[PDB]
């Protein structure tokens, strides 16, 4: 009596034998290719913030840019397909100077983001005003009147009685979102050239500001004229340049920005609680896959383990592994 | 693929391939979790922790390779050993139905 | 008394369509994959385009990718093959093949084709002006 | 637990114990490191580091508990592997001192 | 000969077999409850930083407030009860403008912790003085007489002459405490309204701060007048309010700040060393435990492993797994 | 060291020791990644991120050091498992040269 | 028939068996000792970033100090053996003021590092200019000449029109790498007593800097007169101090430097990109090594696996186990 | 020889208490578990409170918490049982039990008992007015 | 048909110097470790020094470091070994050894010596005035 055979050798691997010759083997990997990326079956997978607005950049949804505006689809998953987000109109900003490029980045990796309904303070009466809310035709609004972006308000001296320099002014940003989610306020500071400074806010000579929130503190000094050129803006020319930045608020806690002229109070501010699970991918997403990888985009599990470039991946996805490995499927090979 | 000497075996046959799909079945429905980026994290300004993270997803991937191979490993033994207890119970039978009067070789 | 049933080949001009079932009898398409396989007389029986339990496609061979298209029913318990833009080569008997081993996976052809447990008996696609 | 056809032979039987009860003090008397918070790290200051160290926590205990569940089968192993040692241990006893004169079935 | 059996099937896993059916079973796991924490058994686990100093909080304690003052005792494992700690009496303090409510949690995560005996620096002849060490009625110390936080030198210039306004003065902050050991140095500002500014510093523009240490600098803009209300202070009204931050210093490494007027200068300062185990818990403790789990509080270890909610935990514990492990306790089931 | 009483069986001799020298090669060829320091995070600067990688050195270190240990405890229950294999494929010798004439013991 | 034995226990641990008494082991580890560091062996081990650079420190080559410039050698290993790095020369700096003390630890981890050979910006020509380019005695160059730190320029006012106070003055440091590498700007500010200031500058109140590159920002008072001795410098006595920093520009990004009088300028700047594998250490390197041990330093792997200190080790280095491992090297022990 | 004695036992009014002792001959009882055990006439033995070798309570029912408590003394070699608030429903032998498996741990009161490789004889406890 | 052979033994005066050469026939060098051992007459062999497959040293007695060297040369095939200031007590036959065993390592002396499968004659070293 016994057990027939393929009478040919297949080297497998075992944990108390070592390397066993066998009857036949079964290879449980594949090396996978790349291909353009897709949604995860099974969720909606965030690429662009609010991908009905149309026109509009995850940057420009951030900073609440004018016909920008609307609903942020919830995503349990979500692909960083803007490693330097950029904005596509409104008023000219010098984006690096600060963090702001990375807010929309921030942003995805919540599972939820809103936009406040509420303004976190009253821009006209803030201290060293009353101010008039600035607007400008870069930053065209729905019926094509100037506007300027919902996060923020520019203020400017409305009377010349108090169009004067001022001492820095200190104002409390209150946390007004729904405890649990964490707070992202966008302010900045608009600078402009030596005369229209002094025609707009009586001052012309750099303006200094700080923020503080949660122990973080920024401090930033403005910039008189010879300003770089305009880009990702509006397409029109401006004599000024807008600074803008974000602090984050956590666990409702008040933060702080001291500030002199031209100052961009916030109004609008981000709300926004649980994790997405974020990869770097890019747009566009072209139907589905089982899995998504970083290095091979989007792929469907063919096999339970795969050899090649390990990498960050989200889903149904076959696991990395070193070596292609072989399930053993006959008898201890023997020669005939 | 089991038998006599000609006439096969089936059960014996049919069990041994069981257990090869087993061990398949096994090893294609392990659960691990994947490595996604940090959320709060930003490339610039936090690239010190990202090059930790990468790090730990480099050392985390090492680990489940080493333990999915031993998976592997330890199903081929199982395997390979069950070849003896395959032809054992082969032996077992030829002499439970070929009484005292035959001889085994 | 499990069966898989092809149907839906016969004669069709070059450039043209076809679109191809494989309906189960006597068990369920859920939590099975699907892979469709073909043969010209006097050659190796050679794999086409497999769909896993997920849904998600595996192709089996290079050239056929965009070509052919699958997807699956599980009301209907029937997976459809769909052929474009055929051509005289194409020609061959189309089997649908089915297994409970491997987790629901696709593999490969060569792998996919010795785990089935289960082949329909294939229907004629004909590949003529 | 472990006899002839009856009566009981006691150094098998308890043997037999003693091995299940050298894998279950095996298995108690494990020593693994526990997870606590980094000293350093502040809340509100450092999130972007306590995320990461979140993450090492999760893939730890993910780790340490593949670890022990294999451990867990290593010793059922030995223990279903037992069984097939002492019968056989058994069946060598009742051939010693049973002679030639019998005949094993 | 054989082997006798309860005749009843289980099943277990085995590593090269899968799934066997045995006779008998010993579970392994079990999945504990919520309960309140507890002493860690074996060690002296530290809740309150001064439990001796009575009516004090943790942030009392760090800042040294009058009556708060003490040895704290060494302790290698530590629960931190408070994310957010509160003071409980002195002069009031604008505390979410500042990292200053984390010091007490950075403090338990050291093993041994001390206040200085020596002042760092001598306050009254400190730049821009000579100055009077002021005191407050919200502080009143052991006679009842009135008292400041002793980490601080609350700075009022003493003579008219030098009444006045001041450029950013710098003064360096010596490593005092014994090599080996964390200097934690606490400082801040106090700030008043017009009036009050006036008269105690000769100048009621807002002023400016900086700490550096280490590499990390820190910039603070003062506000005049307009404060929030008091809170978590000595309960007596006040119209100045006080801003107070920390700044590590690593490795004998001596610390800067600039400053202007309002300053609260260092006196005494933290020494720290070792390192305490720390994590998540709530007082009061009830009794003792084998083991501290963030989630299920105090526990005791019933069994070598646990099933249910993996956490951060010290001391003698279970083990998290995945699934409830069985021990095979018997032979290979069959049918009968 | 293998034989018969006396005389030794060479290749059953040469053989146990080959198994045991396959199995110190395998163990000392084993390729396992260094670990070391973060290149971006500087001391003073960035001491949260190096308590958070010395804890992810820490926990690297015991979960290799468990993944060789298995690897030993591997090694020997193949090598003391191959006692009795080489003592069966010495008395099935014993055996098949001598023939029925003789009796087993 | 049968095997010998040596007829002695010797205990081993098995898999699924637990312990048994062996005839024979093998044991597989040894603890190693502590002895000096050295090359590892297959690598160029940097230890100087630039050993021809003589007599030079680290900092010295990292700051660009007159005759401390040069081709820095290209490393894929790098000991770390300074914890705090020195100068040795050139103008006294106040080094603890900012984090530039870790610029050679922030180099080192680079594989490769140059010094630009174009000048960021033109110094003579920048804002508040024009500006005469200082040098000093402190610093003599090749020719011993007065020099000053290849990577700043000492921007002093060169016409007393303009030598007057300014307001904080903006400046753009472009990227001037190539793509992919990191770009290191170095960058400071001179101070003086009173006078020296008003001759020099024709301003004597403190002057305020701030940078700004990806996001993060720093801020900067300055001190007037009463400094620091002097240390780790030319040995010839100055009246002033300069304080100096770095900014890293990742990714082809601008920066921004503000401004007042006493601006130490980039000129030349650093260039590094892939990673280098880092370790600490000591030098001098006394031959080679199979690995580099934190804590034993130099060795050679004699056996597979080490008892002892586990540490962070680099090259072809033995494996740190818990317990010293035993491999079976004979049959089941049986009592004779 | 190694035996356990209880003692303690006796006639008690509800709501009184008592205290029950575990004393060790033969052996030491550090390194070990010691777990209490009850039964009825005509019911099953039931666990009550163990100590752990590390001084640590596991109770073996939820309805006994508060009123049993349980102390170790290693110099004395004694386990003590503590009971309070007693219940006619309280009635019973008391046993307790020991052994040197399970790594000195209390486990449940399921796999203790089988555990057990020591038992002493037994104290009544009778609660009635 | 694979052998060692020692030469460069001889006759020194205390404080001399003296190299000893392993030269490999039948076989190659590269990839293994060379070990070299010394025994006294009536005494048991004891190992000296050894160089990896990668060309590092483990010295297998505390005694000898400093004083003796070794060096290898895959294309002489050759390995050297380097005493310097010889004292008489240095008296020995020496051996070089090697194997394929234990990954081209050093190991100790007592277990190089016991994988050693190729051993040379030995070459007398005497130190004398
Ligand atoms: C991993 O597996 C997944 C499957 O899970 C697989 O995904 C397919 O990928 C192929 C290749 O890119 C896609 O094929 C393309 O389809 C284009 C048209 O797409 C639309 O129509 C699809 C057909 O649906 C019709 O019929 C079905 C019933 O059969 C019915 O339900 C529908 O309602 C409709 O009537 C439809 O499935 C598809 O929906 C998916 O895609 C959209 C778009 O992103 C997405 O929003 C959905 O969520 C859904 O995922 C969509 O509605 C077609 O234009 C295109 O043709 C061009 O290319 C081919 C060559 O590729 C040329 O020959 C041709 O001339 C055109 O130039 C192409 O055929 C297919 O749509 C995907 N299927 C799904 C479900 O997403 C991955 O490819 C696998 N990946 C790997 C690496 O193997
Ligand atoms: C895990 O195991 C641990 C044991 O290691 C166990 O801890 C016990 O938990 C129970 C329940 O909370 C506690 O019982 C309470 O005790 C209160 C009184 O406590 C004081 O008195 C105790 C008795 O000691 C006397 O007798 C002994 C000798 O028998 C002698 O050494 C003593 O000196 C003294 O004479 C004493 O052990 C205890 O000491 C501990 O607790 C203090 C306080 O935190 C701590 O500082 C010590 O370090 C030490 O840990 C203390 O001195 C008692 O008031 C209370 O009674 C109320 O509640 C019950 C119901 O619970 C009501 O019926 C009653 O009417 C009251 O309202 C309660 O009985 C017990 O004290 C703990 N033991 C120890 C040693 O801490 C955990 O519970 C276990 N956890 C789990 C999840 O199972
Ligand atoms: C791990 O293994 C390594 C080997 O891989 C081993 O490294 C040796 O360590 C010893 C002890 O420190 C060193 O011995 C010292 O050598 C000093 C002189 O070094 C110079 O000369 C060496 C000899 O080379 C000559 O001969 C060879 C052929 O034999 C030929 O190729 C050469 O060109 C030359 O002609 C030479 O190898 C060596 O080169 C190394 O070292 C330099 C310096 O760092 C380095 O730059 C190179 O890259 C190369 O690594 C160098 O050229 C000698 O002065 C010194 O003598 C003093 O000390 C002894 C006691 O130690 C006293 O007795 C004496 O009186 C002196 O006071 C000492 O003998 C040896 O050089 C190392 N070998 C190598 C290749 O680096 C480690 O020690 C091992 N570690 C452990 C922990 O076991
Ligand atoms: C779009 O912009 C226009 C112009 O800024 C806004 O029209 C102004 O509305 C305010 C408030 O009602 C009036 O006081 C002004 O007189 C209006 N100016 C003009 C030129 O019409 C308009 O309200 C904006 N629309 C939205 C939806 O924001
Ligand atoms: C408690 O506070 C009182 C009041 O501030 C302190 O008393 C002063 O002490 C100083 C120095 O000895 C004298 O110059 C003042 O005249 C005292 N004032 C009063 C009102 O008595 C007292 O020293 C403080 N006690 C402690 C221990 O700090
Ligand atoms: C070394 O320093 C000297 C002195 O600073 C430099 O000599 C000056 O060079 C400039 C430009 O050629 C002349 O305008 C000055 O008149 C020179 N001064 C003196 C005193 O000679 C010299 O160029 C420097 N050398 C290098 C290589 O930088």
């Amino acid at each position: 009596t016994g057990i027939t055979s393929s009478n040919s050798p297949h080297v497998v691997k075992t944990a108390t034998q070592g390397e066993v010759n066998v009857t036949g083997v079964i290879p449980l990997t594949t090396t996978p290719t790349k291909s353009h990326f897709a949604n995860l079956k099974g969720t909606e997978t965030r690429g662009k913030l609010c991908p009905k607005c149309l026109n509009c950049t995850d940057l420009d949804v951030a900073l609440g840019r004018p016909k920008c505006t609307g609903k942020i689809p919830s995503a349990r998953v979500s692909i960083l397909h803007e490693v330097r987000p950029v904005t596509s109109g409104c008023f000219p900003i010098m984006h690096d100077r600060t963090k702001i490029r990375q807010l929309p980045n921030l942003l995805r990796g919540y599972e939820h983001i809103r936009l406040s309904t509420h303004n976190v303070i009253n821009a006209e009466n803030a201290p060293g005003g009353p101010y008039k809310i600035g607007t400008s035709g870069s930053c065209p609004n729905i019926t094509n009147g100037n506007g300027f972006f919902a996060t923020m308000a520019w203020a400017v001296p409305k009377n010349d009685k108090n169009k004067t320099a001022t001492n820095p002014l200190t104002i409390e940003v209150p946390y007004i979102c729904t405890e649990g989610e964490d707070q992202i306020t966008v302010w900045g500071f608009h600078s402009d050239n030596e005369t229209q400074m002094a025609k707009l806010y009586g001052d012309s000579k750099p303006q200094k500001f700080t923020s503080s929130a949660n122990g973080v503190t920024t401090h930033y000094v403005s910039q008189i004229g010879g300003f770089p050129n305009q880009t990702e803006d509006g397409g029109l020319p401006q004599s000024g340049r807008i600074v803008v930045d974000y602090m984050v608020q956590k666990s409702g806690k008040t933060g702080t920005i001291t500030y002199q002229r031209g100052i961009l109070l916030p109004q609008k501010v981000w709300c926004a609680s649980g994790r997405s699970k974020v990869i770097k991918g890019s747009l566009p997403l072209i139907g589905e896959a089982d899995c998504l990888h970083e290095k091979y985009g989007g792929l469907n599990k063919s096999k339970p383990y795969y050899t090649g470039e390990h990498a960050k991946a989200i889903g149904n996805c076959p696991i990395w592994v070193k070596t292609p490995l072989k399930l053993a499927n006959g008898t201890k090979y023997r020669p005939p | 693929w089991h038998g006599y000497t000609v006439a096969a075996d089936l059960k014996s046959t049919q069990e041994a391939i069981n257990k090869i799909t087993k061990n398949l079945n096994s090893l294609s429905e392990l659960e691990v979790k994947n490595l996604q980026r940090l959320s709060g994290a930003m490339d610039e300004l936090h690239n010190e922790i990202l090059e930790l993270d990468e790090k730990v997803d480099d050392l985390r991937a090492d680990t489940i390779s080493s333990q999915i191979e031993l998976a592997v490993l330890l199903s081929n033994e199982g395997i390979i050993n069950s070849e003896d207890e395959h032809l054992l119970a082969l032996e077992r039978k030829l002499k439970k139905m070929l009484g005292p009067s035959a001889v085994e070789i | 008394e499990v069966q898989l049933v092809e149907s839906g080949g016969g004669l069709v001009q070059p450039g043209g369509s076809l679109r191809l079932s494989c309906a189960a009898t006597g068990f369920t398409l859920e939590n099975k994959a699907i892979g469709w396989f073909r043969q010209t007389p006097g050659s190796e029986r050679e794999g086409v385009l497999c769909i896993s339990k997920s849904g998600s496609w595996t192709y089996y061979t290079d050239s056929m990718r965009g070509r052919f298209t699958i997807s699956r029913d599980n009301a209907e318990n029937t997976v459809y093959l769909q052929m474009d833009s055929l051509k005289p080569e194409d020609t061959a008997v189309y089997y649908c093949a089915t297994t409970t081993a491997g987790g629901g996976l696709c593999w490969d052809g060569t792998t996919f084709s010795r785990l089935a447990s289960s082949w329909g008996q294939g229907t004629q696609v004909t590949v003529s002006s």
